[PDB]
RNA sequence: AGGACCGAACCGACUAAUGUUGAAAAAUUAGCGGAUGACUUGUGGCUGGGGGUGAAAGGCCAAUCAAACCGGGAGAUAGCU
RNA sequence: GCUCGCCGGAAGACCAAGGGUUCCUGUCCAACGUUAAUCGGGGCAGGGUGAGUCGACCCCUAAGGCGAGGCCGAAAGGCGUAGUCGAUGGGAAACAGGUUAAUAUUCCUGUACUUGGUGUUACUGCGAAGGGGGGACGGAGAAGGCUAUGUUGGCCGGGCGACGGUUGUCCCGGUUUAAGCGUGUAGGCUGGUUUUCCAGGCAAAUCCGGAAAAUCAAGGCUGAGGCGUGAUGACGAGGCACUACGGUGCUGAAGCAACAAAUGCCCUGCUUCCAGGAAAAGCCUCUAAGCAUCAGGUAACAUCAAAUCGUACCCCAAACCGACACAGGUGGUCAGGUAGAGAAUACCAAGGCGCUUGAGAGAACUCGGGUGAAGGAACUAGGCAAAAUGGUGCCGUAACUUCGGGAGAAGGCACGCUGAUAUGUAGGUGAGGUCCCUCGCGGAUGGAGCUGAAAUCAGUCGAAGAUACCAGCUGGCUGCAACUGUUUAUUAAAAACACAGCACUGUGCAAACACGAAAGUGGACGUAUACGGUGUGACGCCUGCCCGGUGCCGGAAGGUUAAUU
RNA sequence: AAUUCCUUGUCGGGUAAGUUCCGACCUGCACGAAUGGCGUAAUGAUGGCCAGGCUGUCUCCACCCGAGACUCAGUGAAAUU
């Protein structure tokens, strides 16, 4: 049965990739409730 | 010509075919066509602001000449060819100069037919001439609607308008649909009708047929459960509301031209 | 020539048995339908929640859909247990 | 190590995606492995990924994204021009052999090729953010010519048989060699060459397009494969000396022909059809502004440069997606033998595996199968399930029908093996020889050799010859839907949805309509033979009466009637 | 009748026997002409019905071949309480 998670690394970069945060206010503030909770992970990028 | 596919499978028994043999069966003309992708329906918002669009075949535009503004430069016809983006043929058309173009295809015109524009040209088909130029009463199609934008009305297979008076500045014509219009004296008709006229009778004759020119199938709405259409619900087939769009407005009968900006170039709707 | 015929790949899912703390949160086995087309498939792209998309079942929209998910208003309110 | 069994259009081989050291070596067995474990994709340590030619990067663009100004919007922000990004597409070049425990078209040997920089020499009109050409394109079908590849013969080497025979028409193995360069063939496309002229290609143009003459027919382009060279080489079954029986030096014979033959190549071709089939750059040309004893351009030679990143390993799976070492899912490439129409199926080759608890026993019962006396649907909601039919050829085939069908209707007959016709026929393939020739990869004749159905006649074995796997049950009446299709991923595949056809109605283009506070976009680069909405649903015969109600479309006197005053 | 409550309507066909099926009848509870009427060849993993063939579906089960069940060794769950 195929699932729901089909990997592939240029449509993570591109949906949630460091450059698509940063791209809109609203992703840009995603990273800023991420760095407000310490995480160490910002996002997806590598 | 019209002819009838015999019933060797069920999807050919009511094909019904229009084949032209004078049509060019080969590779249209190279430096006249353009990249025509398809939008499936949808705007630059991505919502299907139109429905029942989407797949078919893989077109390219042909750039076609509605301006007709080459005067005073007689144009041989070279052949005639299939144009996929209308019901009406082209032909291509060689000038003295050396220029070719595209133009709508007349009723009788064939390879090697002459044709001109301008206030000098003959009055024969295929000639476009500013409507004061052309004497009243007679048939043109590719009608310009203001002066030199190119023509807008009667370019379908087989339409053609009629000019039926020319009182000052401007000119009655007798619209296809029955629509009584007037446009200015100065804008440019071909004489003549668009000759596809069998393009009416032909028969798809099967589902596939229509999904190869893009359309894609229509849902009725009495199936269609009542939060997605008006007509929607019902044990069984019920349908006791009047006849209605998705959105809600009549469809039987309510006018919808709601423009004002016009009102003066309109004299006699229609029916 | 054909939304033509028989039939593998491929795409489907009509019947039965098995399984039902399964090998598997829908599969296996034996049959079954389509199989040049309104076909199928890889990669990328677009449409966002009273909105999308829908050959229309209220189907589908990340194992969730008669209004997704996450956080917030929030310790909603609960004459009921 | 010897047997046995299983896969072999994979359960083999090579990749992309994804993973990220799982790769190789040594070492360890606590935990992990559904058991033990000395073993492991486990622990620990070390080692391992070598490129001008492969890929990425790079140049070019598609859908689409972003978007200087700009337009629009309470703010956020939306759209979009010039531009700039974006492969799943276009764009220069390397092959064979050898080699590591683990990498190689990357290292080594041999032999090649591509694009740039610089310098010398010779001859010269060079120049683009512009023009033209080219790149550049669909589906289906049909052969013809080929190769991959296979079979047989010949050749070379070895063998003479655990049990009757086996020096022969016998047995086993091998019989391999690339890119590049030269030749330009089967075949495809197109008439060339010179001169003059021109409202076109935003200006120009010798280029493209157009026009008018003169002269010749042979000009050019494209093109698989073959042949030659590459190659006095490499490889090569086996030997000969070391040989820790783990392997290394040296040597190493034959290395041909015929036939068959692709879904691969010629072919981005040809024929045909309608639903009429990307873009841009590289590349080839044209000139403008400009520079011309310069600069630049072309050719030859020499020299230099071609960076950077990826390269291990799995990749239909124990390493990816499924919480698992999970009977699931996962795109591309390669495609041997016998039988066969076949990539079905059976048995096999290369290669890879026996699926990580076993050992006994031979109760009920369950699961998956085999057979069955007599009967033969009496079972049951229902022939559910099972059984049965099953191939090729010939004969034969009803009602009805839209004349296509129904139809493989139904039904009947023949199928093995051996010999002969014919020491292998019809057919296919085609050597030598001869003749012709614009003397070449040519044409005609020619038939050796090879390959090879089908049929008839006769004989013959078995219970059974389409013997296995494989492989339609058939017919009669009737409801519904015309049909092929679509649907509740995960209890409903249907009479439901679509459908071609039909009708009503809206829509004159800045169209109706739709998404949007708006700009704008779709409709459509369409124009009433068009487009939207609604109902009906092939086709045939038809579709009657009613406008009071509701809606819709008109109308005009009169009544009533908002803000405002 | 995919529509008929009364109802297994009545008659005929098929069966030894037919609330189903087929053909007529018309008393249409409560068909009817594009939310179409009536026909219709072909088509259908579609509904109903009848035949030939076929059979362990059944009368009525018997035997056999394998995988479990049972015993031994190793590992070692679950719902519930």
């Amino acid at each position: 049965m195929k699932r729901t998670f089909q990997p592939s690394v240029l449509k993570r970069n591109r949906s949630h990739g460091f450059r698509a945060r940063m791209a809109t206010k609203n992703g840009r503030q995603v990273l800023a409730r991420r760095r407000a909770k310490g995480r160490a992970r910002l996002t997806v990028s590598k | 010509a019209v002819v009838k596919c015999k019933p060797t499978s069920p999807g050919r028994r009511h094909v019904v075919k229009v084949v032209n043999p004078e049509l060019h069966k080969g590779k249209p003309f190279a430096p006249l066509l353009e990249k025509n992708s398809k939008s499936g329906g949808r705007n630059n918002n991505g919502r299907i602001t139109t429905r029942h669009i989407g797949g078919g075949h893989k077109q390219a535009y042909r750039i076609v000449d509605f301006k007709r503004n080459k005067d005073g430069i007689p144009a041989v016809v070279e052949r005639l060819e299939y144009d996929p983006n209308r019901s009406a043929n082209i032909a291509l058309v060689l000038y003295k100069d050396g220029e070719r173009r595209y133009i709508l295809a007349p009723k009788g015109l064939k390879a090697g037919d002459q044709i001109q524009s301008g206030v000098d040209a003959a009055i024969k088909p295929g000639n476009t001439l500013p409507m004061r130029n052309i004497p009243v009463g007679s048939t043109v199609h590719n009608v310009e609607m203001k002066p030199g934008k190119g023509g807008q009305l009667a370019r379908s297979a087989g339409t053609y308008v009629q000019i039926v008076a020319r009182d000052g500045a401007y000119v009655t014509l007798r619209l296809r649909s029955g629509e009584m219009r007037k446009v200015e004296a100065d804008c440019r008709a071909t004489l003549g009708e668009v000759g596809n006229a069998e393009h009416m009778l032909r028969v798809l004759g099967k589902a596939g047929a229509a999904r190869w020119r893009g359309v894609r199938p229509t849902v009725r709405g009495t199936a269609m459960n009542p939060v997605d259409h008006p007509h929607g619900g019902g044990e069984g087939r019920n349908f006791g509301k009047h006849p209605v769009t998705p959105w809600g407005v009549q469809t039987k009968g309510k006018k919808t031209r709601s423009n004002k900006r016009t009102d003066k170039f309109i004299v006699r709707r229609r029916s």
